[PDB]
């Protein structure tokens, strides 16, 4: 169960094996080319492979080879069977980590679900000048929010995400939430109203 | 209650 | 994205 990620690409599935993978990392995700089959996307060598699994109704399969009721039986099946799943060219692909559904960071500054009237509020009695979090966007599912304390109020910046890949409304992607947060404490944003968003202090969720 | 938050814009060079 | 087609023949 851990390993299948319910709604992500085959873009989104190479970034995530890049970035928090390995070679042999692995994951189940459906089939965007084509519902509803499914992909093993897998790590080898530095890049990325997917695999498409047929599911008729009755079973699952690679197009071929065994047969399994469940889409769990057959990841795990060639996971313990390394050797079965070979290339045309004589190359086998291991499944040796899955690479377990998680959040987008693990980072402290990230509270998550957590409105722009409650992050505002955090931030006015805990934040002091500097002060930051990112967080999920409620009026955009999917994409993020940087909030931050100029003092002597709270700013909100929309993080977009596309493909795991994250900006504060253009100039750079990140391949992370976490690059953008220590590439723009670095680096100041200035708002387009002046105000200069320096990124001193992280409120870390408690 | 509490005012509507306020996104911002950022200006990129 | 590359696909890898699997081998039973």
């Amino acid at each position: 169960r851990r390993w299948f990620h319910p709604n992500i690409t085959g873009v989104e599935a190479e970034n995530l094996l890049l970035t928090r993978g390995v070679d042999g990392s692995f994951l189940a995700r459906p089939s965007k080319s084509n519902p509803g089959d499914f992909t093993l996307s897998v790590r080898r060598n530095g890049a990325v492979t997917h695999i498409k699994i047929q599911n008729t109704g009755d079973y699952y399969d690679l197009y071929g080879g065994e047969k399994f009721a469940t889409l769990a039986e057959l990841v795990q099946y060639y996971m313990e069977h390394h050797g079965q799943l070979k290339e045309k060219n004589g190359d086998v692909i291991e499944l040796k980590y899955p690479l377990n559904c998680a959040d987008p960071t693990s980072e402290r500054w990230f509270h998550g679900h957590l409105s722009g009237k409650e992050a505002e509020k955090l931030l006015t009695e805990k934040g002091k000048h500097g002060s930051f979090l990112v967080r999920e966007s409620q009026s955009h599912p999917g994409d993020f929010v940087l909030s931050v304390r100029t003092g002597s109020k709270v700013t909100h910046v929309m993080i977009r995400c596309q493909e795991l890949k994250y900006d504060v409304g253009g100039g750079e992607r990140f391949d992370s939430l976490t690059d953008l947060v220590e590439h723009y404490k670095k680096n100041p944003m200035v708002e387009t109203l002046g105000t200069v968003l320096q990124l001193k202090q992280p409120l870390n969720t408690t | 209650a509490s005012p509507e938050p306020i996104y911002a814009t950022i200006d990129f060079d």
